[PDB]
């Protein structure tokens, strides 16, 4: 037997609230970045070539 | 160019053809006195409304 | 006691009002509006101060200053929109709080209710001035029309209207005053809210059933803190859905047109929150009769208590009451519809009957229905 | 008299992991705390953002 | 006792919080 | 002269009774009154059985209003059983009051 | 009390919640305003700040900005000796002050286009339908020359010269200048002038929707976690009686 | 004044409750609601729904008229005559 993913997670990080906070601090960081990266991408896909990001080419450095 | 063709198509549909009859009359069925209150606007607006609803959906796939 | 944090500091004991307070178990979701009502007021304040932190209270600049807020200032655009839509939510919430007082008879809390009315009228003053702040065509003409309404008073009125404005029209003086009043009002409001809380803390909440629930109480912290938080999530979701994807939707007035003191508001009208009153007002031919019956629409609330006729402070077990209660809500809906209507026949005759209906429902229908139900139950 | 007492059937409300009339819950529940605190954890982390 | 360990994780948290947050 | 009319109110009464849902909640009319000063005293005069019983039923009913579930069709208060048990108690309470008011005119 | 055919609900590229502005359209439509419109209508809150909002470079718009200050320059603002260079200067006022304006247009006062789409009732649908809407006076009707007849003006009249006609201008790329094709680009540049924040906002809406689709379901859980105690609870009443 | 031990008197009432962790937050998510949501909505609907229905008719009619009377610019009195 092994601990369910949760139980592993539990005994490594949540027993002590100090560890529990730490976790949350670090996940708040990591999560921001993926969310933004993913979420941004998603958005930018829906308006392909509509946004300057897509269009800076025309008048840029010749 | 674009706009001008689509408009016509729009007025070529059975409901455009049908309510253009109220325009057609009024446009000439005005008497001698020319009762200014006889203004043909009402009837025109109707036509225009239906023409444009149509226009918009089709006219859009034609531009840049 | 030793080292029981809460009772140690005396100040901290005063906060256990949100933890160890006995809270009815059974309790519709219409009980979160109170808590939402208070997040609203903090939200506005915050946001507000920020807007006030880059806004100028002059005829020349006001519109410009607003316009600057939502263009060259960083995130000044949401904050402002968030502020505007905020005030729709604060009213939306407001009417939910009262609907519940009406329905479950929470207004049995004589004293707590009274302060509620006071609160309700105090937010109305604030929303009426702030709208003026930007100095848009809509704001400029509605401020004139409404304050001039006051000149209906026979002996004083006229002099009065002029003192309020601080001149013969609504130029600088007027505008600068609203800013200051808008500013401090909400701080005054917060004291009231807290006195309101104070009186309710002596008797507790009422419930759907309409029966004492001391036999069934529950610690506020464990439960209701989660409920409140969730309700706030839902609250914030509605505010941002509206702010982020439908900015002016709700803000009926499109008038982003600096106010030219000689023009035509085709159909000038308060925002949604005040249409009932407006409608109510037009229905009367005479202008003084309209103001009094404008005042009574809103003040009527202070008599509800004295109109209560039944033995069941809870409408829940009373069907005829429920039916008229709802009617008046839909009547109230109907009245708001009139608010954006042209001045004409169709809307006049409709609005007239809706005003009558509205006082009938509160003044005469419901009370009778109360007795009838009580007789049916052999009470 | 107080002995004719019986705790209600809780089967419906309880779950999988701890539903075994005749077995330990100590080697079950370890995780069952972690899942629930996992939801909290997430909630907090998202709200932080 | 357990305070050092706990004060050490509490010190960590504040740190990473500032760093990131700020 | 009420034979037809007042033998038919029982029908609206009966219709009304179950129309007001307290019926369903395990509750009884007496247990639905507004708890004011007269009612309080009245309640305070209830014998232990009578009174513990109201406490249980409101404890049952508020339980249900919390969970939004109605009691079983089998287990619902039947109009024919209208224990107006508070009425007795309530009346005097009132009766004593009115006297006390009246004695206070002059 | 004349019916207004205000109903237009123009198809658009940013009609949708996630739908964003098409700057090429913005770009196009800018030129439209500058050549076809700049003449009588202003845009006061509009700085020369298209750069990133319009895909014009800083060097691009600096230069675009510069010539507008060379010919309409700060000499119409009151910078006696000002010429090319500056970027904080706002779009040049067609006339020194309003009163004039109405004289050049004979009593009418050409509305600042900055907010037009957001100001008047009906947004870029009406603006498009006005410009593209010009039809023959109705049998029996009279018109003062300035009172051209437009099918969507409240009072059923407008003092509006040929807003936009075919081959009025030419775009860099080659976009077919059709009265309407030009209008579609003009409106757009208008939408943006009214609400600069249009794109940020809708991206934000995306992130607020996803987030909220994670917190609403989580926090509901939290709420059942705790409440469970009460909702699962069962009662039992056992009098001595 | 203390709120918790002075609210009321209760005799003879036993209550049985379990912990969150041994339990599930969402037992029959949909099989309970459906029929509960259904059952109370059907007892609401009659009491609630009506006056809103009526408002909708009034809305509909009411706007019809308006557009007629006004659009029917000839409504009041005819042209020919
Ligand atoms: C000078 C000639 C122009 C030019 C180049 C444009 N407009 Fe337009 N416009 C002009 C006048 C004198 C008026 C006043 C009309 C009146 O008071 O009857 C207008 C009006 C408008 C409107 C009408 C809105 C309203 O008042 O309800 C709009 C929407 C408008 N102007 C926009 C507009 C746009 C987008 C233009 C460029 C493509 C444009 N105008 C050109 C005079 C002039
Ligand atoms: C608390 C009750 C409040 C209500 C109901 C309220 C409501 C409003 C409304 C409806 C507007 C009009 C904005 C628009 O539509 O353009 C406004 C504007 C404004 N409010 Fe508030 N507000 C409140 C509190 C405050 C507070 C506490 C402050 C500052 C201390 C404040 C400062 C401002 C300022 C400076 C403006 C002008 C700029 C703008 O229009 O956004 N308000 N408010
Ligand atoms: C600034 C505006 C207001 C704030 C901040 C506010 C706040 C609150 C709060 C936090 C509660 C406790 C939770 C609840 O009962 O929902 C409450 C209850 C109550 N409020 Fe208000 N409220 C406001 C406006 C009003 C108004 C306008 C009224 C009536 C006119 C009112 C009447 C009541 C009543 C009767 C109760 C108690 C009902 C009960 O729970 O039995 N409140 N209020």
């Amino acid at each position: 037997v092994a601990p369910t993913l949760t139980a592993r997670l539990y005994s490594l990080l949540f027993r002590r609230t100090s560890t529990f906070a730490l976790t949350i601090v670090v996940g708040a960081l990591f999560f921001e970045r993926a969310f933004d990266q993913g979420a941004d991408a998603i958005y930018e896909h829906i308006n392909e070539g509509k946004l300057w990001k897509h269009i800076k080419h025309k008048y840029e450095n010749k | 160019d674009p706009l001008t063709t689509v408009r016509e198509q729009c007025e070529q549909l059975e409901k455009c053809v049908k309510a253009r009859e109220r325009l057609e009359l009024c446009d000439e069925r005005v008497s001698s006195r020319s009762q200014t209150e006889e203004d043909c606007t009402e009837e025109l607006l109707d036509f225009l409304h239906a023409r444009d609803h149509c226009v918009a959906h089709k006219l859009f796939n034609s531009l840049k | 006691m030793t080292n029981i944090r809460k009772s140690h500091p005396l100040m901290k004991i005063v906060n256990n009002a949100f933890i160890d307070l006995p809270a009815p178990s059974n309790i519709s979701s219409w009980w979160n509006f109170g808590s939402l009502l208070g997040i609203c007021l903090i939200l506005q304040i915050l946001t507000g101060l920020f807007l006030a932190m880059h806004y100028t209270s002059d005829t020349t600049t006001a519109f410009s200053s607003v316009t600057h807020i939502c263009r060259d200032v960083n995130y000044g655009w949401i904050i402002r929109y968030m502020h505007a839509n905020g005030a729709s939510m604060f009213f939306i919430c407001l009417y939910m709080h009262v609907g519940r007082g009406l329905y479950y008879g929470s207004y049995t809390f004589l004293e707590t209710w009274n302060i509620g009315v006071i609160l309700l009228l105090t937010v109305m003053a604030t929303a009426f001035m702030g709208y003026v702040l930007p100095w848009g065509q809509m704001s400029f003409w509605g401020a004139t029309v409404i304050t001039n309404l006051l000149s209906a008073i026979p002996y004083i009125g006229t002099n009065l209207v002029e003192w309020i404005w601080g001149g013969f029209s609504v130029d600088k003086a007027t505008l600068t005053r609203f800013f200051a009043f808008h500013f401090i009002l909400p701080f005054i409001i917060m004291a009231i809210a807290m006195v309101h809380l104070l009186f309710l803390h002596e008797t507790g909440s009422n419930n759907p059933t309409g029966i004492s629930s001391d036999v069934d109480k529950i610690p506020f912290h464990p439960y209701y803190t989660i409920k409140d938080i969730l309700g706030a999530l839902l609250l914030i979701l509605a505010l941002m859905l509206l702010v982020l994807f439908a900015p002016d939707l709700l803000g009926d007035p499109d008038n982003y047109t600096p106010a030219n003191p000689l023009n035509t508001p085709p159909h000038i009208k308060p925002e949604w929150y005040f249409l009932f009153a407006y409608a109510i007002l037009r229905s009367i031919p005479n202008k003084l009769g309209g103001v009094l019956a404008l005042a009574f629409s809103i003040l009527i609330l202070a008599l509800i208590p004295l109109l209560h006729t039944s033995k069941q402070r809870s409408m829940m077990f009373r069907p005829l009451s429920q039916c008229l209660f709802w009617a008046l809500v839909a009547d109230l809906l109907t009245l708001t519809w009139i608010g954006g209507q042209p001045v004409e026949h169709p809307y006049i005759t409709i609005g007239q009957l809706a005003s009558v209906l509205y006082f009938l429902l509160i003044l005469v229908l419901m009370p009778t229905a109360g007795t009838i139900e009580n007789k049916l139950l052999k009470w | 008299s107080h002995t004719d007492i019986k705790v209600p059937d809780f089967s419906d409300y309880r779950r999988p992991e701890v539903l075994d009339s005749t077995k330990s819950s100590k080697e079950s529940s370890e995780a069952r705390k972690g899942f629930s605190y996992l939801v909290t954890a997430t909630t907090t982390v998202g709200v932080a953002y | 006792r357990n305070w050092v360990p706990t004060a050490q994780l509490w010190g960590a948290v504040g740190a990473v919080g500032l760093v990131s947050a700020t | 002269a009420v034979s037809a009319s007042s033998r038919w109110l029982e029908g609206i009464r009966k219709w009304y009774y179950n129309a007001a849902g307290f019926n369903k909640l395990g509750l009884m009319r007496d247990d639905t009154i507004h708890e004011n000063d007269d009612v309080k005293e009245a309640i305070r005069r209830l014998p232990e059985n009578l009174y513990d019983d109201r406490v249980f039923r409101i404890k049952r009913a508020l339980d249900l209003s919390m969970r939004q579930q109605i009691l079983p069709k089998e287990q619902w208060t039947k109009y024919e059983e209208d224990k107006s048990y508070l009425e007795p108690y309530l009346k005097e309470v009132i009766r004593e009051r009115k006297e006390r008011e009246e004695w206070a005119k002059k | 009390s004349d019916l207004e055919l205000h109903p237009p609900s123009y198809p658009w590229s940013h009609r949708g919640l996630l739908s964003s502005l098409d700057h090429t359209s913005i770009r196009r439509g800018f030129q439209v305003y500058k050549q076809v419109c700049s003449s009588c209508h202003s845009m006061d809150y509009v700085a020369y700040r298209h750069l990133v909002g319009v895909c014009y470079t800083e060097d691009e718009a600096k230069a675009l900005a510069e010539e507008v200050e060379v010919q309409d320059g700060p000499n119409e603002d009151g910078e006696m000796f000002m010429r090319p260079g500056k970027l904080s200067d706002y779009f040049p006022k067609p006339y020194p002050n309003p009163e004039a304006a109405r004289a050049a247009n004979n009593g009418a006062l050409p509305p600042d286009l900055s907010y037009i789409v957001r100001a008047r009732h009906g947004g870029e649908d009406y603006v498009f339908s006005l410009l593209t809407g010009y039809c023959e006076p109705p049998t029996g009707v009279s018109l003062r020359e300035g009172l051209y007849f437009n099918p969507y003006f409240p009072g059923q009249a407008i003092g509006m010269a040929p807003p936009i006609y075919n081959e009025v201008l030419e775009f860099d790329d080659g976009t077919p200048a059709t009265m309407s094709q030009v209008a579609k680009d003009v409106c757009t540049f208008l939408r943006w002038a009214a609400e600069p924040e249009h794109d940020h906002r809708k991206r934000m809406g995306l992130k607020m929707l996803l987030m909220m689709g994670l917190l609403l379901p989580l926090v509901y859980a939290m709420k059942r976690h705790k409440w469970s105690v009460l909702k699962s609870r069962k009662l039992a009443y056992r009098p001595p009686k | 004044g203390r709120q918790f031990g002075h609210l009321t008197r209760v005799r003879h009432v036993i209550t049985y409750s379990l912990s969150p962790f041994e339990q599930r937050a969402f037992p029959h998510y949909f099989s309970k609601g459906i029929p509960n949501v259904l059952r109370r909505t059907r007892a609401c609907i009659l009491r609630v729904a009506p006056p809103f229905v009526a408002f909708y008719l009034v809305y509909t009619w009411g706007t019809q008229e308006f557009e007629k009377s006004k659009r029917k610019n000839p409504a009041a009195y005819e042209n020919d005559r």
